[PDB]
């Protein structure tokens, strides 16, 4: 029975990050109107201390996140060298909503570890884009990374598998010269770009070397290609590397209907790489991240949470507190947009046979 | 240093 990490009081505080307000109250309003909740075992995150927070981040850092939070001060002098400004404003209490965040995924982490459930979920994680010593990416601090340490207690190699429209950089990064974490991440690669980095050449670092896989991905990809491109990669991945957990992150800015307008999926399309995984029957850690589309965001997280119940979702959004927000169809499926595939399927082989190429050396 | 977002 999966693990649900959850409160009243864990979802306000995540309602409050500037770029994405309410998308996590959608969220569970959404799964508890499919009643998926009742199938799931709901666990109340713990705060992540300081001495946690510190496995990943610099002392510096995290002084003077907490500093600018405790009154919300987004005019201080010294936030552009720790990130902060317009991606990641000093909204007030974001130290707090970020130490929440950070120990949800690591409550996650644990619930895996003690053998609680196989499958733990925390749809307000996946701040991927944080490192060490800056906030990036609307991300404050790395709750992937730190998952991914609590995990390091007890699993020796841990598979990151990052599905978001971006290149999961600060999670790399994290463990670029490691051999016990290896990352996979699928992603836009474009020059101009956010972040810019996540080549397919970019394989990581010292130890580390090849222990990191980056699938770079054009405009207008839609479910098919994406699948099979996801389970060439994964199946060459779990052979090579035999992972013995897996930290998935699922962030929807990828869905058609997205304002960043990039990739053309459909929560169907990612579904079918999160049953790939699912089938490995290995330790599972589930995290969100980016979606800008927040009904949409929703529709997508509960149906893969119905994918994890191995349940089928009615049409029908349901009756909840954010009903208005699913019109004027009120249907839980999406639409992709028609425009162009930018991806050429010979480029997209030379990618796969790279990686391959890669991996014979793990 | 790219901007999001
Ligand atoms: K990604
Ligand atoms: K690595
Ligand atoms: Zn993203």
């Amino acid at each position: 029975v999966p693990v649900y990490i959850y409160s009243p009081e864990y979802v306000s505080m995540c309602d409050s990050l500037a770029k994405i307000p309410k998308r996590a109250s959608m969220v569970h309003s959404l799964i508890e109107a499919y009643a998926l909740h009742k199938q799931m075992r709901i666990v109340k995150p713990k705060v992540a201390s300081m001495e946690d927070m510190a496995t990943f981040h610099t002392d510096a850092y995290l002084q003077h996140l907490q500093k600018v939070s405790q009154e919300g001060d987004d005019d201080h002098p010294d936030s552009i060298e720790y990130g902060l400004g317009y991606d990641c404003p000093a909204t007030e209490g974001i130290f707090d909503y970020a130490a929440a965040i950070g120990g949800a995924t690591i409550t996650a982490a644990q619930c895996l570890i003690d053998g609680m459930c196989k499958v733990a979920i925390n749809w307000s994680g996946g701040w991927h884009h944080a490192k060490k010593d800056e906030a990036s990416g609307f991300c404050y601090l790395n709750d992937a990374v730190l998952g991914i340490l609590r995990l390091r207690r007890k699993f020796e190699r841990i598979l990151y598998v990052d599905l978001d429209l971006h290149h999961g950089d600060g999670v790399e990064d994290a463990f670029s010269f490691t051999s016990k974490v290896m990352t996979v991440s699928l992603h836009k690669f474009s020059p101009g770009f956010f972040p810019g980095t996540g080549d397919v050449s970019d394989v990581g670092l010292g130890k580390g070397r090849y222990y990191s896989v980056n699938v770079p991905i054009q405009d207008g990809i839609q479910d098919e290609k994406y699948y099979q491109i996801c389970e060439s990669v994964l199946k060459e991945v779990y052979q090579a590397f035999n992972p013995k957990a897996v930290v998935l992150q699922l962030g929807a800015d990828t869905i058609a209907g997205d304002p960043m307008c990039s990739f053309n999926m459909t929560p169907v399309g990612i579904g079918k790489c999160l049953k790939y995984i699912l089938q490995w029957q290995l330790a599972t850690l589930i995290l969100g991240g980016g979606g800008f589309n927040l009904a949409n965001t929703a529709r997508c997280w509960t149906y893969l949470t119905g994918v994890i119940l191995g349940k089928t979702l009615s049409s029908e959004i349901p009756d909840h507190e954010f009903f208005t927000a699913y019109g004027p169809d009120y249907v839980l499926e999406i639409t992709p947009s028609c425009r162009p595939d930018r991806n050429e399927p010979h480029r997209i082989q030379q990618i796969l046979n790279y990686i391959k190429g890669n991996l014979k050396h793990v | 240093r790219h901007k999001k977002x």
